[PDB]
């Protein structure tokens, strides 16, 4: 279980990037082997990120 | 007939004749002068008066001086003896190699043909430029039209183009050049004696033998007066109207700074006597433009493909003139100099050109949708410039962001290195088939190619080179 920490705000800078690219890198990394991902977040941007 | 001068004002002489008129467009020889100077007639004035433009300058003219007409209008030498070989707007060889043993001369000022001796036949053109292969495909047998500034690559882009063109045409070609360069002008003339264009041999006892040229050249030049630049275009569509009338043949016309025919009337319409127009122009600036334009124009005698550069003085592309000549277009390529900044060449803005022939009925369905795709990916990257310039791209989404990264990814790929520029980029050029062009613009779009890097697309033609640089840039 991934819990991504963000804003609801924009013009935060890059943070929330940052975030999601890790997020994307945990769950890249942790969905090979097999290990099932589940994503808790906080903050409509890391679901804007990451929907699709 | 003979005439005297009455007053001389730049490049207008007004000219007294007694017992009968000449007819406007005729020639007149001035005879107590050093050189040839000839005038060509524009108006009546009464009184017996002719008013008249001088293909050559006026300092040295007396009121009082000589003048004989001719009788018909400038005449240039045509056959198969003017290929291989330079002629000034009244045909006289400047090459210096001796005169132009031609048998038939055709008049300057021909009327157009006519609306049913038209043949408008939808074919393409191999430039090997990836920007024109795909989203402004060139037009076999019409115009097509080169837009730009000052430095963003007009001259260079025409050389690559005959080199691309003219050397695998077989057919005939003419070359004009209104207000360029000497330098580049005696640089074609060069290259063209090296790569076989024109085959100069010396015979004994200083004769020579042009037998085998594939090019004519017309140059009126910086160095002319505005009488001297707006006849040389008429010359050349003369020298190409004589092939594709009466030889049959599919000739090339390039045209280089068709503006100084504007220019030149611009300049003289004031000594003229007519009143200017909103910058300056004339009030004739569309027909005078119409009656050059309407000669070019394939028919069922034979055809003539067409590349003219237009000046856009002051980076203004709503002047009249510009606004004039495009709708006179089979195709359209608009050079930009925000585009030429980044170091993009050819740097083609390929929003504003545009062409007739990329409807799905000449170009397949596949090229069609990949051109509209890249026309619509880069519409969508325009949209976020100002929200990118104040903000940045950390405001954006995934989907807008994804958009500028194959945005910037097709513009660095829509770059070629030509092989006239090896001179002062030093990398040698390459030429680009379409279908490599289309496989790669689809793989662009479709996210094949995200994983590479930004300048891994730059100067490389193909993919092959752009991943074998990504592979090199990764070190
Ligand atoms: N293929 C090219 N690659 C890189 N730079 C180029 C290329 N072509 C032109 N440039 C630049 O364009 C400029 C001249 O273009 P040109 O069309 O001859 O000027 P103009 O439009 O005034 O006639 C030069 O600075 C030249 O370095």
């Amino acid at each position: 279980a991934v819990l991504a920490l963000s804003s609801d705000k924009g013009l935060c800078g890059g943070v929330n990037s940052f975030v999601a690219k890790q997020a994307r890198i945990v769950i890249k990394e942790n969905e090979m082997a097999g290990n099932a991902v589940q994503v808790y977040g906080v903050g409509d941007k890391i679901r804007s990120a990451l929907q699709r | 007939n003979h005439g005297r001068i009455t007053q001389v004002i730049g490049a207008v002489v007004d000219v007294h004749f007694d017992e009968q008129l000449p007819p406007i467009l005729n020639s007149l020889e001035v005879q107590g002068h050093t050189n040839r100077l000839v005038l060509e007639v524009a108006q009546h004035l009464g009184e017996n008066t002719v008013r008249t433009i001088a293909m050559d300058a006026t300092e040295g003219l007396v009121r009082g001086q000589k003048v004989v007409d001719t009788g018909a209008p400038i005449q240039v030498p045509v056959g198969v003896e003017t290929l291989g070989r330079i002629m000034n707007v009244i045909g006289e060889p400047v090459d210096e190699c001796g005169p132009v043993p031609a048998k038939k001369t055709y008049s300057i000022h021909r009327a157009a043909p006519l609306f049913a001796d038209q043949s408008t036949e939808p074919g393409l053109l191999q430039t090997g430029i990836k920007v024109v292969d795909l989203l402004a495909p060139y037009a076999k047998g019409g115009k097509i039209g080169l837009f730009g500034g000052a430095g963003v690559g007009k001259t260079v882009l025409i050389m690559e183009l005959i080199n691309n063109v003219a050397n695998k045409h077989g057919g005939f070609s003419v070359f004009a050049g209104v207000g360029e360069r000497t330098r580049e002008g005696n640089d074609l003339y060069h290259e063209m004696m090296t790569t076989g264009v024109i085959k100069r041999k010396k015979l004994e006892d200083g004769k020579f033998d042009f037998t085998g040229s594939k090019a004519a050249l017309v140059y009126g030049q910086m160095n002319e007066p505005p009488g001297a630049r707006a006849r040389v275009a008429l010359t050349a569509l003369s020298v190409a109207e004589y092939f594709r009338d009466e030889q049959g043949q599919d000739v090339l016309l390039f045209i280089d700074n068709i503006y100084r025919f504007t220019q030149a009337g611009s300049e003289v319409s004031a000594l003229l006597g007519r009143i200017p127009s909103a910058v300056g122009y004339q009030p004739t600036l569309a027909t005078d433009l119409g009656q050059l334009q309407e000669r070019i124009t394939t028919t069922k005698k034979g055809s003539i493909t067409s590349v003219q550069a237009v000046y856009v003085p002051a980076d203004d592309l709503t002047d009249p003139a510009p606004a004039t000549t495009f709708a006179h277009l089979d195709a359209t390529t608009v050079l930009s100099r925000q585009i030429a900044e980044l170091g993009i060449y050819p740097a083609v803005d390929p929003l504003d050109s545009t062409s007739r022939m990329l409807a799905p009925e000449i170009v397949g369905q596949e090229h069609y949708d990949t051109a509209r795709a890249t026309q619509k990916l880069l519409q969508d990257y325009k949209s976020l410039q100002d929200i990118i310039a104040i903000l940045g791209m950390d405001e954006l989404s995934e989907e807008d962001k994804l958009v500028v990264s194959r945005a910037r990814k097709i513009q660095r790929f829509l770059s070629q290195p030509f092989t006239v520029a090896e001179v002062f980029t030093g990398k040698p050029g390459r030429f680009v088939e379409l279908p490599e062009t289309i496989k790669s613009a689809q793989t662009i779009l479709r996210g094949e190619c995200d994983d590479l890097p930004e300048m891994a697309f730059y100067m490389c033609g193909g993919l092959e080179e752009v991943r074998s640089k990504a592979v090199k840039m990764a070190q």
